[PDB]
């Protein structure tokens, strides 16, 4: 491959290799509950 | 500047000021010492020690964070532009204009635009896209020389226009005349102003709240072009973040009542 576009988050480990470009969308984890 | 960085005056109880604060120079020979402590002072002194490097801190002098007159830039940009500075910490907003010339590393808050009011629906509301019916006329903020200057400048020409007449002192003038009545409407960053309705006098609020960010960034650490630094402090901030004690410094310094 040659570019990755894709909900890929970031953190220490893949940053040790790849370069990432500026964010354009924040989130973080939440949990899924049935009603 | 907002509770990111704070100064205060050495107290004669020791001659000077205790730990957890680091000495700061306000630049202008003569010198009086200051010593300076808020949330991005915090996240340097954690920073400093893993990568074990020096630093020397001091104040800006002409001030007012950045601009560009005819190539003439001012503020923390202007010094670290002209090779006068390594880094600037604090607030800053990475933008278009400003990241063509300088470096910068990963966000580590959440920021944007903003809307402040007493106690409308979203920047395209009639209210501030048609100022032309005068019963209602209402009021804005736009501190000048403001980051979002630029942006509500560039993007909305009749807002600019009719936002001349804009009460323009400091964050701190502007909560007052909110609270008087002398204005309608407030548009400033909203890290700040969030946090400054966590603790005043009643509780004046916002709008929706942050289901009306615009232009979302975050703030970030500024750096020299072309410099090994930016990658180190970057790969060390990015693993700092993923630790989780950023929650713990916001729950400690950017915490509310109301
Ligand atoms: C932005 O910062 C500049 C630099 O300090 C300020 O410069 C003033 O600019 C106005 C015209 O825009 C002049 O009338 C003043 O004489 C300038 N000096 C001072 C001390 O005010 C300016 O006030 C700031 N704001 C704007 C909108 O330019």
């Amino acid at each position: 491959a040659d570019m990755i576009v894709a909900p890929l988050t970031i953190n220490n480990e893949r940053a040790q290799y790849i370069e990432f470009s500026k964010p354009f969308k924040y989130q973080g984890l939440t949990i899924l509950v049935k009603k | 500047e907002r509770p990111f960085v704070i100064v205060e005056s050495p107290d004669p109880g020791t001659g000077g000021c205790v730990p957890n604060t680091v000495p700061c120079r306000r630049q202008s020979a003569p010198y009086t010492k200051l010593c300076c402590k808020g949330f991005c002072i915090d996240i340097l002194k954690k920073l400093a020690r893993v990568v074990k490097f020096s630093y020397d801190l001091y104040l800006v002098t002409n001030g007012k964070h950045g601009k560009r007159v005819r190539g003439v830039w001012n503020g923390m940009i202007g010094e670290v532009y002209y090779k006068r500075a390594d880094m600037a910490i604090g607030s800053l907003t990475i933008n278009e204009e400003r990241s063509e010339i300088v470096d910068f590393s990963v966000p580590f808050v959440e920021t944007g635009i903003s809307v402040m009011v007493a106690r409308v629906s979203g920047l395209s509301d009639k209210k501030f896209q048609r100022p032309q019916d005068q019963y209602p006329p209402f009021r804005f903020g736009t501190v000048p020389n403001g980051s979002t200057e630029r942006n509500i400048r560039s993007n909305y020409r009749d807002m600019h226009t009719h936002m001349v007449k804009f009460n323009q002192r400091s964050v701190e003038d502007a909560l007052t005349s909110l609270k008087m009545g002398k204005l309608d409407a407030f548009i400033y960053d909203a890290a700040v102003l969030n946090y400054m309705a966590g603790k005043d006098e009643g509780c004046k609020l916002v709008t929706i709240g942050s289901g009306k960010v615009f232009a979302t960034t975050g703030y970030g650490i500024a750096m020299q072009k072309d410099s090994h630094w930016k990658r180190a402090i970057d790969l060390a901030l990015l693993q700092f973040l993923g630790d989780g004690e950023t929650q713990k410094l916001e729950t400690v310094w950017l915490s509310g009542i109301c």
